[PDB]
């Protein structure tokens, strides 16, 4: 019987189509008049349509990448895999869905930098020696996780600038600590001490060289240093295919963006690099200290996970902070940093639980929906995010692509990636609106009003400008 | 909605003097409108930054500006068997800058102070000093209440209280109708920050050159806190005044405290005794909440309405992301005894590190309709990040949630439009209130002269 | 410590004039010095700070000046009120210090003085003592010396003086010396006399008695 | 107004103490220095030293270091001046010391406290008529008031009736005790025409004696 194809009085192949993901062309010559030549393909062939001569696309989607999820991230130059498949084939008609699939490894024995970002103001004095020993402890915890760690090192204090520096007398820009019976280092910003290496002794033996500092109010320039650890990538050595772990230790409060105005500093943070080969914070009298929201553009930039690891006196300052900053983690320092290499074991654990999709550069037309398998073979709709994962581990989603209409655009392609992760699935989509009759139509047909229109699929189309 | 965007009018100082960091209309005794304009990073004598102010007349094409001249010279005094010591090298006068009736208070809010008493000293630290200048006349005075003589062991022994060494007095300013100076100083009392008030006419009176410590025994000072939460909270970032007890025989303080309990933000209202009427709390932490106040009537029922500024607060996005664009919070004063409520409004900027609510100025009735307008700068806004100002207009209910005029900047990248504004004054005298804008980065002001409505 | 050294001790002069007081340091003070005015019998008042600036409510007839270790005190036109004493201050350095003082003085025409003596009366005698009195009234100028004299020869123990303020009327002074004996010491001897030196004659004013002698 | 209101004078003995106070009216005694000073009228002026009330932070004169001892109490908006081991020489008037608008300078005075150390019982006067000795047109009298303690005394001329022409000298300090003196000069015609009269009363003892002139 009659349906919405033929219901329709559809004009052209290009309009049959559109009506439903259903409905299919015959483009045949001998079809009765009466008979409509747009229906079910069934009913096409059922009137005796040339198979040959039926347009009827099919939404499909076909891997055109599809490596196998490693078992091991050690090896390679990161010839690793994480997600499969990397790559997908989608087509869709108008107003069509399809659904495909994807898997997500948290990978075994990956590599790891972590880059030791202190506060070394007066209070952490017997911090610095409590560390003195971390490095090659910190090494042989993290060889049960990884084969390939790397390990750096540096310090900040605060804006070397009055108020927050004392200038007077002259003896204590050199000693701040001259009016007591002790001597410390003249106030620093931030200072890049040691290179992420896989020579973990070097954390050692620098440790064991540094001392404190000391300045006047409570709040720390940490976020200076946090911005620099983050975009200055080739002096702290961050490396492409490995985890970024930036472990943020201070027992105190934090300045913030626009705090600076209190030094005469009102030029805003531009995110940029400025520790030269002297290693110092150059712009940390010149620059204000960098917003919550540049922060988190430059660590999600770069892939690094932030760990605030803080006394319990600021533990829930930072705890807001890391609610503001997604992807933080907090962990609680004791006062001289004793605990900081469980906390340091646990946070990489916390970071490696979780694997949450992200999507890139999707058409305004194309909406997805994502239903997820976490734990045990559990599907959980609507979700594209599982928790509480152990390395080793692997999780997949199912997706479906709904096309809404035709684009006028017929190719584009997006990514879904999950966060903080390398690999990620390209999906190539192309929308089979057209059809295959059209690349061979007449224009100005004789079999067309007397030339007046064009001859495509079987009927007769007025031309341009008609 | 009608100041006139195609012809402006720009005064302009010295390149990189930060000319248009802080400004103000001056009326000179005979009603003439000037503007004064501070530049916190003028050279000196010694080619060395210290600030300046200029006092720019009023003229459609602009230009350039005669100085209003203050002593640049350090001082010092040897009296008491002690030295007392002035440093004005980047004291940066000018970064605040008020006029009331035909005085100009000008303020440096890091000039530099120390005391010595033999080996001792009282640390050489950032009290801050403002300038008063009577232009006609000539008449100069000065106001530190925030100097003092004690030595450094004195406030070690004494934990630090009542430690106004670092109080940056005159960070922000602002007079009473009756003539009463309010300093803001956010360093005040180890950085919780505090409020100095003194009357402009008592100031003058009790000035001399050279004495460098003196009392002006009309002043008041705020009070120190063991609360934590004042901790570090700069107390008097920005300051304003106003009428919110319903006894018209007071005058209410406005304070802005953007870092108050850990970083929250707030702003709370004061009577003349430093007596806590209100705090408006913070948002969101880091939003800076209270780094600019304004107080005006916006829905005409007579009563005093405050507008808050918190230029850093990020705004919910899709798929659990945030977006630092600023944020202003409109609060109605209620009517007769009771406390301000939930804000009446928010406004939410659009563009990305816009530090939209960076400053907030009532315009008066900018299109004469009944309801006083304001002018909110965003001074990293626009579709360039050049800086916007986006004007709204008051009405019975409060504000249009949406601007009624829009303002791009005419400088380059990098100039701050928007980061000074000042409204309410016909400069031009066509009846209409304009708006004065400053763009430090290019070291110029831009006038936009409001025009009939069309 | 500082020493302020502070001239003239006094001065005699008349309504109108302008006169100037100084203070003269024992080192440099750069201003930090204060004026005052002590009126006869009553608090002090006052006048100028940093050497220069009048206290609040101070005529400006009244001027400070000077610098380093040297500082003036004028008053042009002086009133009826200026007559008192002044003193300087120094507060350069602790301990603060003062000035010796000056007196101003109203100036007239010299007057030589009324001498009186007085015997011990009777009732002071029959207790044991003796007392002679010598009065010396309404002199000009206030500088004067009395000399008492027993059988001819000096007498220095024993001898008790008093001076009046400048007298409000006549702007002269006053004088009182009172020489105290026992009644035993008191009829050793039968001739005494105090004697008067005053510039208003090259010969002592001397009045004297003889006792028994009536 | 400013004003520094000091308490009454005082009268002690040798060895004991005493403590002066200053009292601030019409402003906060927390806002400047208070400063006290002596004074004595052949050593003239000294200062003591000072105190900041804020805070109970004090200077002395090293000569002082002992004897003086200057607190304050913010509640009373008082200042007090303490003199231990007290002695003849303590013997002086106190002020209490404020700055108007310099920190460090001495503008605002009290009245000053009268201060008075002797070893003295309360005596009374002994009055002595003295009449002159046996000529002009002027005649003068006189009237003698010795060894009483403490001060003060009024002395008056026939019940204050006779006030023009007299001379009433400042007390002396002999031997712990005062002594006084008075004189008063007329016409011959006057006198012993008209009675004289010394009158001389000593609230202390309270005692009013009145000697009549009588010639030789
Ligand atoms: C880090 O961020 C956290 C989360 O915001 C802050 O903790 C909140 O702090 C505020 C302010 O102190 C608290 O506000 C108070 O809420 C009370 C009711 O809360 C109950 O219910 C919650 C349910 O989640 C429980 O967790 C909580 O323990 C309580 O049982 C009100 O009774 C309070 O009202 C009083 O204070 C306000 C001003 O704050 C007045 O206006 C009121 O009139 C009244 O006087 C108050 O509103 C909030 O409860 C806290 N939440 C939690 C979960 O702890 C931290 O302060 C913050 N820390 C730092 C360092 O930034
Ligand atoms: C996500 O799960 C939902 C079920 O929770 C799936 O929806 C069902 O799909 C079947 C397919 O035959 C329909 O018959 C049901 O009516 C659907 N249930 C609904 C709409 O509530 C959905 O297909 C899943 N999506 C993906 C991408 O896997
Ligand atoms: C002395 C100071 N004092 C305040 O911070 C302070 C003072 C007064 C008030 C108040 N007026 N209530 C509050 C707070 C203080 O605590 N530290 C000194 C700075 C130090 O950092 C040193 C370094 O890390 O190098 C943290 C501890
Ligand atoms: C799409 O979903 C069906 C079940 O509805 C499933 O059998 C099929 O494998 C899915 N497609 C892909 C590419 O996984
Ligand atoms: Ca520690
Ligand atoms: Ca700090
Ligand atoms: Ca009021
Ligand atoms: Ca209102
Ligand atoms: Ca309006
Ligand atoms: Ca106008
Ligand atoms: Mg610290």
């Amino acid at each position: 019987g009659p349906n919405i194809c033929t219901t329709r009085g559809v004009s052209s192949c290009q309009q049959c189509l559109a009506v439903s993901p259903m409905c299919a062309w015959c483009s045949d010559e001998a079809l009765p008049l009466g008979s409509p030549r747009c229906d079910l393909k069934e009913n096409l062939l059922k009137d005796n349509c040339a198979p040959e001569s039926i347009e009827f696309p099919v939404s499909e989607a076909r891997v055109l990448e599809d490596r196998p999820l490693s078992d091991k991230g050690s090896g390679d130059s990161s010839q690793v895999t994480q997600v499969s498949p990397q790559r997908i084939a989608l087509r869709l008609r108008p107003d069509d869905s399809k659904n495909f699939s994807i898997q997500v490894r948290q990978v075994e024995d990956y590599p790891v930098d972590i880059y030791y970002l202190m506060d070394l103001s007066y209070s952490m004095k017997d911090d610095l020696w409590s560390i003195q020993n971390l490095g090659t402890k910190l090494a042989t915890q993290m060889r049960k996780l990884t084969s390939n760690l790397r390990i750096g090192f540096g310090a900040f204090v605060d804006k070397p600038v009055s108020p927050y520096m004392y200038i007077s007398p002259p003896e204590a820009l050199e000693n701040p600590c001259y009016d007591m019976k002790t001597t410390c280092l003249p106030m620093f910003g931030y200072k890049h001490v040691l290179t992420l290496t896989d020579q973990v002794t070097r954390f050692n033996e620098e440790v064991k060289k540094q001392s404190v500092s000391r300045n006047r109010d409570a709040p720390e320039g940490g976020f200076d240093a946090i911005m620099q650890a983050t975009v200055c990538d080739e002096k702290i050595g961050w490396r492409n295919d490995a985890s970024h772990l930036l472990v943020f230790t201070t027992d105190a409060k934090t300045h913030i963006a626009l705090d600076g105005r209190l030094a005469g500093i009102v030029q805003p943070n531009d995110g940029q690099c400025h520790v030269g080969s002297d290693n110092h914070y150059s712009a940390s009298t010149t620059m204000d200290y960098p917003s919550l929201g540049l922060m988190t553009e430059k660590l999600s930039q770069k892939n690094i996970n932030l760990i605030f690891a803080v006394t319990e006196n600021v533990v829930n300052l930072y705890q807001n902070y890391s609610e503001l900053i997604p992807g933080t983690t907090v962990g609680v320092l004791s006062m001289d940093s004793s605990n900081v290499l469980q906390l340091i074991v646990d946070a990489y654990g916390k970071i490696r639980s979780k694997v949450e999709l992200e999507v890139r550069d999707l058409p305004e037309e194309l909406s997805l929906s994502f239903n997820a398998t976490c734990l045990n073979n559990e599907v959980i709709p609507g979700l594209k995010s599982c928790m509480g994962l152990k390395i080793g581990d692997t999780v997949s989603f199912s997706i479906e692509a709904k096309v809404r209409g035709c684009p006028q655009e017929k190719e584009k392609s997006f990514t879904i990636k999950p966060v903080g992760f390398k690999d990620s699935l390209i999906v190539q989509v192309t929308f089979d609106c057209d059809c295959a009759c059209q690349a061979q139509a007449e224009p100005n047909s004789h079999r067309c009003n007397n030339g007046n229109g064009t001859f495509e699929c079987g009927v007769c189309r007025c031309g341009p400008g008609w | 909605l009608n100041l006139d965007p195609v012809q402006l009018t720009f005064y302009a100082g010295p390149n990189g003097s930060q000319f248009g960091f802080s400004l103000d209309f001056h009326k000179d005794s005979h009603g003439r409108v000037a503007i004064v304009v501070g530049a916190p990073r003028t050279l000196g004598p010694s080619q060395e930054e210290t600030g300046g102010v200029f006092l720019c007349p009023w003229r459609a094409e602009g230009g350039q500006c005669p100085s209003l001249l203050f002593d640049l010279r350090d001082e010092t005094r040897n009296v008491g068997s002690q030295t007392l010591q002035t440093f004005k090298a980047r004291q940066g006068l000018g970064a605040s800058v008020v006029s009331w009736s035909d005085v100009i208070v000008a303020c440096a809010p890091w000039q530099h102070w120390n005391v010595l008493e033999k080996t001792e000293e009282a640390e050489k630290t950032p009290v801050g000093s403002c300038f008063l200048a009577q232009p006609e006349s000539g008449r100069r005075a000065e106001y530190s209440p925030c100097r003092g003589n004690t030595l450094s062991r004195i406030y070690v022994e004494n934990d630090f209280s009542w430690d106004k060494r670092y109080c940056e007095a005159g960070f922000s300013s602002v007079v009473t109708q009756a003539g009463e100076l309010v300093l803001g100083a956010p360093g005040g009392y180890y950085f919780l920050g505090l409020l100095a008030q003194a009357p402009v006419a008592d100031i003058f009176s009790s000035y001399r050159p050279g004495i460098l410590l003196w009392h002006v025994s009309s002043q008041s000072l705020s009070f120190d806190s063991s609360n934590p939460e004042y901790f570090d909270g700069y107390w008097g970032y920005s300051v304003a005044v106003g009428e919110f007890d319903g006894d018209l025989n007071t005058t209410e303080y406005v304070v802005g405290a953007p870092t108050w309990s850990w970083t929250l933000g707030a702003v709370e209202i004061l009577d003349s005794y430093y007596q806590r009427l209100h705090r408006l709390r913070g948002e969101q932490m880091a939003s800076y909440f209270g780094h600019s106040v304004a107080v005006t009537d916006v829905n005409g029922d007579g009563r005093h309405d405050l507008l808050v500024g918190a230029p850093l607060y990020m705004e919910s996005r899709a798929d659990r992301k945030l977006a630092e664009v600023g944020r202003v919070y409109l609060f109605l004063q209620p009517r007769g005894p009771h406390a301000l409520g939930a804000p009446s409004l928010l406004l939410t900027g659009t563009q990305l590190y816009g530090r939209f609510g960076s400053a907030i100025a009532p315009l008066g009735d900018l299109d004469r309709d009944g309801y006083n307008d304001i002018a909110v700068a965003a001074p990293y806004g626009g579709p360039s990040g050049r800086g916007q100002v986006l004007v709204f207009l008051g009405q019975s209910e409060g504000l249009r949630s949406r601007p009624s005029q829009v303002l791009d900047s005419p400088f380059p990248t990098g100039s701050a439009f928007g980061f000074s504004l000042r409204g309410a004054v016909d400069i031009d005298d066509n009846g209409y209130p304009d708006l004065i804008v400053g763009a430090y980065g290019a070291n110029q002001v831009a006038v936009y002269r409001a025009q009939p409505v069309v | 410590d500082i020493l302020m050294t502070q001239s003239p001790s006094s001065m005699s002069v008349s309504l109108g004039d302008t006169v100037s007081i100084t203070c003269h340091a024992s080192q440099g003070i750069s201003s930090n010095i204060g004026w005052l005015q002590q009126k006869p019998g009553k608090s002090f008042m006052g006048l100028i700070y940093y050497g220069t600036n009048l206290v609040d409510g101070v005529p400006s007839r009244f001027s400070g000046s000077g610098s380093g270790a040297d500082y003036s005190l004028t008053i042009s036109s002086l009133d009826s009120e200026d007559f008192a004493d002044y003193y300087c201050v120094q507060y350069a350095q602790l301990p603060y210090t003062f000035g010796g003082g000056t007196k101003l003085e109203i100036k007239r025409a010299d007057a030589a003085p009324t001498v009186s003596i007085f015997p011990p009366s009777s009732e002071q005698l029959t207790s044991g003592g003796a007392s002679v009195v010598c009065f010396l009234n309404n002199f000009y100028p206030k500088d004067i010396n009395v000399k008492w004299k027993i059988d001819g020869s000096e007498r220095q123990n024993g001898v008790l003086n008093s001076w009046t303020d400048q007298d409000s009327k006549d702007s002269t002074y006053s004088m009182s010396s009172t020489l105290t004996l026992t009644k035993d010491e008191y009829e050793r001897h039968n001739s005494y006399t105090c004697e008067a030196t005053h510039k208003t004659s090259t010969s002592p004013i001397v009045k004297s008695f003889n006792r028994n002698e009536c | 107004e400013v004003q520094l209101q000091q308490s009454g004078a005082e009268l002690v003995k040798p060895g004991a103490s005493v403590k002066l106070s200053c009292t601030a009216s019409g402003f906060n005694i927390k806002d400047t220095y208070v400063h006290w000073v002596k004074q004595r009228p052949e050593q003239g002026l000294e200062w003591i030293g000072r105190i900041d009330p804020a805070n109970g932070y004090t200077k002395y004169d090293p000569k002082f270091q002992g004897k003086a001892t200057i607190t304050a109490d913010t509640s009373s908006n008082t200042a007090y001046l303490q003199l231990s081991s007290l002695t003849s020489e303590d013997t002086a008037v106190y002020y209490c010391v404020r700055p108007l608008y310099d920190y460090y300078a001495m503008d605002y005075w009290g009245q000053g406290t009268s201060v008075t150390v002797s070893s003295a019982k309360t005596t009374a006067p002994s009055v002595y008529p003295l009449a002159p000795v046996c000529t002009g047109s002027s005649v003068t009298l006189g009237c003698l008031v010795k060894g009483y303690f403490p001060e003060p005394v009024t002395l008056t001329w026939n019940s204050g009736s006779l006030s023009s022409g007299v001379h009433t000298f400042p007390a002396v300090l002999q031997s712990d005790l005062y002594t006084l003196s008075s004189s008063v000069t007329v016409t011959s015609s006057t006198w012993p025409s008209q009675s004289i009269t010394c009158n001389v009363a000593h609230p202390a003892s309270s005692t009013k004696v009145d000697k009549k002139i009588e010639p030789r």
